[PDB]
């Protein structure tokens, strides 16, 4: 199966991926949105 | 008036996650300001102090989201670069949010030794 | 059972002191749903200052109001529409609360990978106890069907 | 009868799989992109405000691929996961 | 219960036992002290009670597992051909112990293809696997064959007491189960009751082909629901 | 328009990782050790459901 640091980066990979796609999706909704 | 209700309100809310009630239902001893290596414990003093950090840390939000004007209009009212001021006052609440943060995570250190993110 | 500070802190990261701002900012406009996000946090806070049970109930508000302190910061903060100087000042702001983000991501990941994620039938120098389990297990297979088990209240549902 | 059988089963030919286990994965994650670009052209093809023949004829044409790739896309994750089909 | 699988080419083993030891009871009750006295000092003394038991698998098993009713047991160790496992506790006489084993192989050395048809496939399977001395008193050897065969021939080597085929649905079956076939036998020895059941059957590549179909299928007929409830005015 | 399409694409992938991180930052106890019910009061609300399950609704 999957190990446990295995497990823990993936899950810091999710997050972090998580957290850049809603800085990007601000960032363009507060820019070509008045 | 909004803002006074607001800030009673907001400062209500800054006791209250700072254990305030924790102070009351168990009698605590003011000091010895933190208690170290410990994590469910504390001081009475301990209460006045992140109120403070707390206290602080939201207010400076709130000048960046909204008195970022009324510093420019009060403090340098020459009008000739107000977008410098804007600026400058803008970067400044940024690093002191940053040295508060940073204040904090020293203290909850203190209590909790065993803490890999220091933030300094 | 009332709470100390430092579990707020454990519980949210970088995420309390943002909702005091936020239902301050959401003070500020004041409309028909503010006034439900407001008696919420006030209410909760209190709830959870006294019992230590609570602090669940007022999570999703925590969460609520910190997201919009931040969106209001950078629907100002990340709104690029030359001027260098403004554009330094945007930048400053923005990457520090990135910053913030992923070191709350960092933070979160720790706490549940340390302090909840234990089991409980087996007990972890650093060896395995697994004597709940085996206990139970030979009560359950060299014991009559109708036996009756007299044991203290607390472990009654795993007997 | 038992020993006619038994002789019948030492026949030199043995089983070879169609497609090794070994490289079920990528071929999985391959069929994955596919099974979620397709697909999701179908879904906002609904609401193009087109003709309904013309809307329909393209999402019927779209969904008989999307199905087609997320079948075997689902058998290979499945297979990859430890859960035989 | 032996699974054969031709799209991941494997065959799965899972076997559950209901073991108890029939020696002579333990007069004065069970002392733990008594047992950890006899380990400090009775260094590979025989004895009557079961610590450890020594299941025999086929050549390069895989992914094995030892696993109880109260959740699994971490007490296990598999090298060369071999697995150890230690029950919970040690069954003394007159004690139980129900449990269950797993293990993986390559179908390739347990189905063979007949050279007559392409689409005809031979297995033999072993009866058991298990302790190198034990007894059973009661065994249900099922065979699950993929969605599609269409068994053609059956042999045992020693006689069994009834045979049942049957279909019983698994984890993406959704026309219809696998196919199971069920032999009973009574009165079974560890090294005695060697033996390969012998299994002769069909499937054809149009089954082959018909499971991703059907899933297809099911996904396809999902999508143009969603696309008439999407397509209808149900405004006032 | 352009926006309307992007906006939307980015939003579903964005609540394709919110699931991916909450789900796989729950499954810790589960990878380690197994999947086993937890605490005191959860074993009973495992008890309770088994028996819906295997017997009915109306006798539950
Ligand atoms: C929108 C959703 C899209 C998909 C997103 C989520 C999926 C990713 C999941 C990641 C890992 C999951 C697998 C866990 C590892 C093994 C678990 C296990 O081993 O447990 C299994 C349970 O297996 C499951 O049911 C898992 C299902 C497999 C999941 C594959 C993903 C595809 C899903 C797409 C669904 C499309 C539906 C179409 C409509 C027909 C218990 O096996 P057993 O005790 O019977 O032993 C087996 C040994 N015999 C057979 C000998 C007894
Ligand atoms: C709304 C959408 C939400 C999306 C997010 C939801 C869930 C994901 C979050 C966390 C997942 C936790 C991961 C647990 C994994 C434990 C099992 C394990 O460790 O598998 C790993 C293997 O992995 C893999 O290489 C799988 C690679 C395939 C990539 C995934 C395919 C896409 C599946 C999703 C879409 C399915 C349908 C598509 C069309 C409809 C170990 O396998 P093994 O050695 O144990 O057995 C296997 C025995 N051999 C080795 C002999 C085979
Ligand atoms: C516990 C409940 C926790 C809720 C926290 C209090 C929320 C109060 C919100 C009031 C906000 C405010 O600015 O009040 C103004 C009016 O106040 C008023 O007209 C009266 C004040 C509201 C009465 C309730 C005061 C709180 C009572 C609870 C605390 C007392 C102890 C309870 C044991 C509205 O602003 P505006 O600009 O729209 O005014 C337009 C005038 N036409
Ligand atoms: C309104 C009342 C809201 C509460 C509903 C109470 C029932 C909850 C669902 C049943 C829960 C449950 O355990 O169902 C099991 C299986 O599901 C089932 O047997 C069927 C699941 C539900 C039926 C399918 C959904 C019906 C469609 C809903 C439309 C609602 C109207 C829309 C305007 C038990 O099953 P069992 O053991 O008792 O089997 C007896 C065969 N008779
Ligand atoms: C674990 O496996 C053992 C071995 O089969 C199971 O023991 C069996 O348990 C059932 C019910 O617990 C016994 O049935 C009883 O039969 C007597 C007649 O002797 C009857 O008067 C009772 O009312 C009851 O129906 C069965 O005799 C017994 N078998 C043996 C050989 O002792 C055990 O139940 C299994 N445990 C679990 C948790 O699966
Ligand atoms: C051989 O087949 C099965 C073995 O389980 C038995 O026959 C069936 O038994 C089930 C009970 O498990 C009943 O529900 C069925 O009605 C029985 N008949 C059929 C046709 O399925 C029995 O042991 C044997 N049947 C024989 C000898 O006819």
């Amino acid at each position: 199966m999957i190990s446990d640091e295995q497990l823990n980066s993936l899950a810091i990979t999710f997050g972090i991926v998580m957290m850049t796609l809603i800085v990007i999706y601000h960032a363009v909704d507060s820019t070509m949105s008045p | 008036s909004r803002i006074i209700w607001a800030t009673l309100s907001t400062f209500f809310i800054i006791c209250m996650i700072s254990a305030y009630m924790f102070n009351q239902i168990r009698n605590t001893q003011l000091a010895g300001y933190f208690l170290p290596n410990e994590f469910q414990h504390q001081f009475a003093i301990e209460t006045q102090v992140m109120v403070l950090i707390y206290g602080t840390l939201a207010a400076l939000v709130v000048v960046l989201v909204k008195g970022i004007q009324f510093l420019r209009s009060h403090l340098y009212p020459e009008t000739k670069k107000a977008y410098f001021i804007d600026a400058i006052l803008a970067s400044f609440c940024a690093l002191f949010i940053y040295v508060f943060f940073a204040a904090l995570t020293t203290v909850f250190t203190i209590k909790s030794p065993a803490y890999p993110f220091p933030l300094l | 059972q009332p709470v100390s500070w430092p579990a707020f802190f454990f519980d949210t990261h970088f995420l309390i002191w943002l909702f005091p701002a936020g239902v301050f900012l959401l003070f500020l406009d004041l409309k028909d749903e503010h006034v439900f996000v407001i008696a919420y946090s006030v209410l909760c806070s209190y709830f959870a200052g006294v019992m230590v049970r609570l602090m669940l109930t007022l999570t999703p508000v925590i969460c609520v109001s910190a997201a919009v302190a931040l969106s209001k910061i950078f629907d100002i903060y990340l709104d690029f529409k030359i001027k260098p100087a403004a554009l330094l000042a945007k930048l400053i702001v923005s990457g520090s609360f990135i910053f913030y983000l992923y070191l709350f991501v960092f933070h979160s990941t720790w706490v549940t990978r340390t302090a909840y994620s234990s089991p409980s039938v087996v007990l972890p120098k650093l060896a395995l106890i697994d004597d709940f389990r085996e206990a139970y297990y030979w009560l359950r297979m060299n014991s009559d069907e109708d036996s009756k088990v007299a044991a203290w209240w607390d472990y009654g549902y795993q007997i | 009868t038992y020993e006619q059988l038994y002789k019948e089963f030492h026949s030199s030919k043995s089983f070879q799989p169609f497609i090794h286990l070994d490289t079920q994965p990528k071929f999985a994650i391959c069929g994955l992109i596919v099974t979620l670009a397709v697909l999701s052209s179908a879904l906002f093809a609904v609401g193009s405000k087109s003709s309904y023949i013309k809307k329909l004829f393209f999402y019927t044409i779209l969904s008989v691929i999307g199905s087609l790739f997320a079948g075997l896309t689902t058998v290979f994750a499945s297979n990859s996961f430890g859960v035989y089909v | 219960d032996i699974w054969l699988s031709h799209w991941a080419s494997t065959i799965q083993f899972e076997e559950y036992y209901e073991l108890t030891n029939k020696a002579a009871k333990l007069s004065k009750g069970f002392s733990r002290l008594e047992l950890m006295k006899q380990i400090q000092t009775q260094n590979m003394r025989q004895t009557h009670f079961v610590t450890v038991l020594d299941m025999l698998l086929p050549e390069g098993a895989t992914d094995h597992y030892f696993t109880d009713l109260v959740g699994l047991v971490s007490t296990s160790h598999a090298e060369r051909d071999h697995f150890f496992i230690r029950p919970r506790f040690p069954i003394f006489g007159g004690w139980n112990y129900n449990f269950t084993v797993g293990w993986t192989n390559k179908l390739s050395d347990f189905l063979h293809v007949s050279s007559g048809s392409d689409e005809k496939f031979v297995a033999s399977i072993p009866i058991l696997n298990g302790p190198p001395d034990t007894v059973y008193d009661n065994v249900e050897l099922s065979v699950f064959l993929p969605e599609g065969a269409e068994i053609f021939d059956i042999d045992s080597p020693v006689p069994f007491t009834n045979v049942s085929i049957e279909t019983q649905k698994s984890y993406f079956d959704l026309n219809k189960g696998h196919v199971k076939l069920t032999f009973s036998y009574r009165n079974l020895i560890s090294q005695v009751a060697n033996g390969q059941v012998l299994i002769k059957y069909d499937y054809p590549k149009s089954s082959f082909f018909k499971k991703p179909l059907s899933i297809a299928c099911y996904i396809f007929t999902a999508l143009m629901g969603v696309f008439v409830l999407k397509t209808l005015n149900m405004n006032v | 328009c352009v926006l309307s399409v992007f906006q939307t694409i980015l939003k579903l992938v964005i609540f394709v990782a919110i699931f991916g991180a909450a789900i796989s930052s729950r499954l810790f106890a589960v990878i380690k050790f197994e999947s086993i019910i937890h605490e005191f009061d959860p074993w009973f609300n495992y008890r309770a459901t088994k028996y819906l399950v295997n017997n009915s609704f109306y006798k539950f």
